[PDB]
């Protein structure tokens, strides 16, 4: 329905700083095959599988009423998408296009008002 | 034309039946087959060396379409 471009980083969490790696990947937003789940799913397009780590076309599910949107968790990097789960093996995303990075980042990821009206509205909406 | 001592080049090179005879088996090239004597024309075979790590990979057409 809506095309989107992103990537993934490692799982190591110490200072909440994960350095992205030039890995080719794409994620798409589709509710389900039969649309019987009631919420949009985040999948991974089978583009490239770099050797040296574990990468497979595995899907991802979201739980409404739990995950909260943090604009950025990192004081060094930028445009780090933070979706908080419970023991779900979180998968961090990143925005491919670079609109920023030359200015201090507090709530800035893509747009303060635009992004705030996206993930919050989808969180409360459930089918 | 003539023949001389073989030297190493990069991957995906055109090899004639007279060109393959001088291919040498060295652990640097990771050649460990069962036959142990090769260099004829056609496609050769490389037996699994270390199961703990793969040898290498290059982007091909079959990987995407198959």
């Amino acid at each position: 329905v809506i095309k989107f471009r992103a990537g993934v980083c490692e799982y190591n969490e110490d200072s909440r700083l994960c350095t992205p790696i030039p890995v080719q990947g794409e994620i798409e937003i589709k509710p389900n095959e039969e649309e019987e789940l009631g919420f949009w799913d985040f999948e991974w397009r089978p583009t490239e599988k770099p050797v040296g780590r574990e990468l497979d076309p595995i899907s991802l599910i979201l739980i409404p009423g739990e995950t909260m949107w943090v604009p950025i968790k990192s004081s060094k990097s930028g445009r780090i998408f933070a979706l908080v789960f419970s023991s779900n093996e979180r998968y961090f995303f990143w925005l491919q296009e670079k609109n920023s990075g030359n200015l201090p980042l507090n709530e800035l990821s893509a747009k303060d008002k635009e992004i705030y009206n996206k993930m919050i509205g989808v969180l409360n909406n459930s089918s | 034309k003539y023949s001389s001592k073989p030297y190493k080049v990069d991957n995906m090179t055109r090899i004639l039946p007279q060109q393959s005879r001088y291919i040498s088996f060295i652990k640097d090239d990771r050649f460990v087959p069962v036959r142990k004597f090769k260099g004829n024309n056609g496609v050769v075979v490389l037996r699994d060396r270390e199961p703990k790590e793969p040898v290498a990979l290059i982007e091909t057409v079959r990987q995407m379409k198959d």
